[PDB]
């Protein structure tokens, strides 16, 4: 039998099977408690619990992809959805440190030693997975994976205790205090596999491919229009005729979607209390941008997400400035005009979405709570969906030794730690490209750089990423 | 704070009982698990342990004096060595120590002492 | 850990080095960091991280965190290193040290 | 094959299933004597042997259910008994310590040294399991086990040697010295398994709910009663009748059970000899409370154990209390009133039981002495049974190495240390919920707790047990 | 003690399914004892138009 690392993606005109793999590293926990919080806010606190356990985050999207294998399916498909996911934990080589003192590490081997791996199935723990936070993976297969510690917030009971206004979450009748060690374990010892296999919903397509027409403008540029648009106003209208140069106040069938402050350049658009409670809905609906480029510069919006720098890397919406959205998009009301920056949904309406770049989400969560719209797809990137991708929890164990009978001799908790090798597959289900009878050369699929710094590349860690991020929306429809 | 009071008789030379007490102030001693130990101590020379005694009459002797003194308790600690033809007279001191857990080892040391006493034979 | 555990003051010559002790459970899986208070004046950032030293401070001074103690090595001790050697670590609060006044 | 830790309850509409594991640590002996005893009362002395063995002491109920899985115990069914228990010792790691000389302590892994497992399915070993002592299991998952050592008393020859009165018990005929190396010994090295499977016998039910009628209210409020109820006393009795209204007369077919020193606030109640020797039956029978909640306060008895804490854990038996039992509960005769405390055992007879809790045991043993009465049920909790789930004794060898050829060398004991899983399952035979048609909501089950301080839940080891234990009749029948 | 049952047992629920059953059917009529005012014999050829 042959112990491979398997990495890269086959394509097809059905869909790809992009793999992955990387070193992981579940590191120690020189205690092994829980360890609640102690946050005790002074202004509605958090209260959480920290599991000596470790989960893993391969959500991206340029983690699948290499750059060139990107290239190859945005200037070659116009679809994407994913149908299936496997997740095998490879070779494991849980080792102990001796403590050379005077040296102060030598590292032999563990044959005794295992890994505790749970697959959360039924999902009966907290699910944390798909929030956009800094701990992923490595964008390059070189470097080592280390996965991050479990932990959760619960809902609890505020109270107020303390001198002038200090606030406390404490565990009420609803709080829940999961510990993982109630269930069935993989325990995974030296040189040992385990998979997961997940097999994804049925998700609507992300469409890689912009449009060649405004949506507003889908009528015969002649011909003028069958139907009347008012003259006078106030009892007695006299409606007129139009002819083809009246494209201002051409009807139109289908109105745009809602732009829920959408603005330009703290907390963004918030819910919540009088002034200062104030929690954040930062990124906006999907139905909003929150970067173009208008007629000189980059319009960059309140309700922006920096995705990395600062400066910021924030993605090219070109495709929503095209159809009637846009940050600085008002809309106007004949009442007894009202400038409203706002607009509602209009019952027939289309707003197409935030398009998906190279280093956006796959899934979040959509949570079990009710009577969603829509939902469909997530901010940060991603699909969102009921029943995601289960999470894969690492702990070690706890060696306890030794104690001589009656004595705490030694450490009692030696010291252990546990390289390994995750190889990740998705497969992700393509659709073929929109035809055009175009005869003009759609334009090239490359990630947008300025000048002399190329995008990635190694330089004299050396490898650079793009200052804008690389959208996926670069050839046209036609609609 | 628990504290520990001796009582000594002076000195008797020609063989007599010599019998000692501890009465112990600040905590009572049918309250819990605490041995009550009596130890000696030679001018110029180390420590020296009698033995040890709970509130349920079981006590521990030392096995060389072992057939010469007496452990007893009537909320009292008393001491009766005998046969004192061989002239030890050092040092009478009470000490308490916390009852183990296992049995096998010694869990605790005599934190609360006594005053002491000096015995004259 | 939750208690640091540190001696009074130590005696030194210069020419040499004064090598300092900030005992502590489990302190070798910690981060211990050293300060510097000059008397009449507030204390600085001496050695972080067990091993680093920012630009203000100069290089002969280095330490080591291995075990259940952390030392502190200056290389060197000149006549103006006469200061209260603080240890500092993070039990979850915050957790001081006595001090080695030197 | 895969290497399981397996914990969790799976329920049924007939027995649950509940397994859980943890890790234990057979830690060693510098030296393998036997270590009589030295105990030499003075006031019936104790005479022992200890053992180099460890068993393992599985006996509460608070470690095969949690929190969750007893509060879904008790609001659905409406008994429980034991009907099988298999222990697996599963993934053993005996290994050795090298003694760094500097660094004090280095554990590398030893694939020679094994770990002595006996398992007592003859009973020919005495039995020490059941007598509720501070060595059972952790009450969490994730701490480690340290299994007891085992050791017993015989009964020998009192002797009175000394001074004073200095007795000591000396061996005689009849005490015996069992040493547990002339048996069988599944020596089961590094990576070996080992199985118990009990069966446990036809045990009757704990019938985990309550009464919503009094044992004497029983009848029609109206309508009297059929009988008479003497008035006048000396030789002519003049009966007379009963309306409705004598409440505090009428006659019952059935008595309560019998109260011998039921008591509010040592030794307790006690037997032996004149006022000294005096060994204490400390909890009373099992026919009778000794906590429970009167018209102010609580009522705490003088036969009660605390089981932790001091001011005490005592189960609320409001079960008792109802059914003409309780604390200071005299009972009078008319003998020519004379108070007595003590209540017969009156030939037809009904009380009940001391309820079980979440922290009881689940057996202790019957002993082998003949005509038992009643003994089908234990105090400290539990049923308590002929042929007990037998003990699990754990050595781990006295490797005894080197010598040189005539040399004592090193220490020839060298050092060793076993860590391993015991993975503990046991099956409960549930019976269905008692019918009721009620039309009142039922109690709701929750631990009881006073305010704040919430149940089994971590705070800021962390985990905290409630102040009343939590008890297993919070349902009605209804008789 | 049944809504109790239903909410401490399960996590959902949707009806499926209802029949209405109309059950024995008594029409009757007063005749009016004029000094008692009301009453009731039984009526066999009195009905209930159901729809």
């Amino acid at each position: 039998v042959k112990s491979m690392w398997s990495e890269g993606a086959t394509f097809s005109a059905n869909s790809v099977t992009c793999t992955f793999s990387r070193q992981f590293l579940i590191p120690y926990d020189p205690e092994h408690h829980y360890k609640v919080f102690s946050p005790a806010a002074s202004s509605s606190p958090i209260m959480g619990y920290s599991t000596p356990w470790r989960y893993l985050d391969f959500n991206a999207l340029n983690l699948f992809f290499s750059p060139l294998e990107f290239q190859h399916l945005i200037e070659n498909y116009g679809s994407i959805a994913p149908d299936a996911l496997t997740v095998t934990i490879s070779e494991i080589a849980v080792k102990d440190v001796t403590d050379k003192t005077g040296g102060g590490v030598q590292v032999t081997d563990s044959t005794t030693g295992r890994l505790c791996m749970l697959v959360d199935h039924e999902y009966k723990y907290p699910y944390v997975l798909g929030q956009g936070q800094d701990t992923l993976a490595p964008e390059l297969p070189i470097w080592v994976y280390f996965p991050p510690q479990y932990a959760y917030l619960t809902v609890g009971d505020v109270n107020t205790q303390g001198i002038s206004g200090d606030s406390k979450k404490l565990a009420s009748e609803e709080s829940a205090f999961y510990v993982l060690e109630h269930s069935s374990f993989q325990l995974l010892g030296t040189g040992g596999t385990a998979t997961m296999s997940y097999k994804f919903p049925p998700v609507p397509p992300e469409n890689l491919e912009g449009c060649s027409q405004h949506f507003y403008e889908m009528y015969n540029p002649l011909y003028g229009s069958r139907l009347g648009v008012p003259d006078t106003l106030g009892g007695d209208p006299k409606f007129r005729s139009l002819t083809h140069e009246d494209h201002a106040i051409q009807p139109q069938n289908f109105m745009p979607g809602p732009l829920v402050n959408s603005v330009s350049t703290l907390t963004g658009l918030s819910t919540g209390t009088s002034q200062n409670t104030r929690i954040s809905l930062r990124p906006g609906p999907v139905s909003q941008p929150y970067h173009h480029w208008d007629t000189d510069k980059y319009v960059t919006g309140i309700n922006a997400i920096s995705h990395g720098q600062g400066v910021g890397r924030f993605p090219n919406e070109k495709e929503q400035l095209k159809q009637l959205q846009g940050l600085n998009m008002h809309t106007y009301f004949p009442n007894k005009y009202t400038d409203q920056i706002e607009r509602p949904l209009m019952v027939g309406s289309v707003w197409n979405r935030r398009a998906l770049h190279y280093e956006s989400q796959l899934w979040s969560k959509i949570p079990n709570l009710d009577d969603s719209f829509k939902t469909q797809f997530a901010a940060l990137g991603g699909w969102g969906l009921h029943q995601p991708p289960p999470q894969i929890f690492l702990k070690i164990l706890p060696q306890s030794g030794p104690i001589g009978g009656i004595k705490s001799m030694g450490i009692t908790t030696l010291v252990q730690y546990a390289v390994g090798i995750m190889t990740v597959t998705m497969t992700f289900k393509l659709g073929p490209r929109k035809a055009t009878g175009r005869w003009n050369p759609q334009p090239g699929v490359y990630p947008p750089h300025a000048a002399g710094h190329l995008p990635y590349v190694l330089y004299d860690h050396g490898y650079e990423k793009p200052e804008e991020l690389w959208t996926a929306k670069s050839r046209v429809h036609p609609l | 704070q628990v504290q520990l009071q001796e009582s000594g008789p002076g000195l008797v030379r020609p063989s007599q009982t010599l019998s000692l007490s501890c009465t112990v102030s600040g905590a009572s001693i049918s309250s819990g698990g605490y041995y009550w130990s009596w130890i000696r101590q030679h001018p110029g020379k180390g420590l020296e342990w009698i033995g040890h005694i709970y509130y349920s009459g079981t006590v521990y002797y030392n096995p060389s004096l072992r057939s010469r003194v007496s452990i007893s308790i009537d909320n009292q600690l008393s001491l009766k060595v005998a046969s004192v033809t061989a002239a030890d007279t050092a040092v009478y001191y009470c000490a308490r120590v916390r009852v183990d857990s296992v049995r096998g080892a010694g869990d605790n040391g005599f934190d609360p002492w006594g005053h002491g006493t000096l015995v004259t034979v | 850990a939750a208690a640091l555990t540190q001696p009074l003051s130590v005696s030194v010559s210069p020419g040499q080095t004064a090598i300092f002790t900030c005992s502590g459970d489990n302190l070798g899986d910690k981060y211990v960091y050293w300060f510097q208070q000059r008397p009449g004046q507030s204390p600085a950032l001496l050695i972080y991280q067990d091993n680093k030293r920012p630009s203000g401070i100069p290089e002969r001074f280095s330490g080591s965190n291995s075990g259940n103690t952390a030392t502190l090595t200056i290389s060197g001790t000149q006549s103006t290193d006469e200061a209260d050697y603080y240890c500092q670590t993070w039990d979850s609060t915050v957790v001081f040290g006595g001090g080695t006044k030197l």
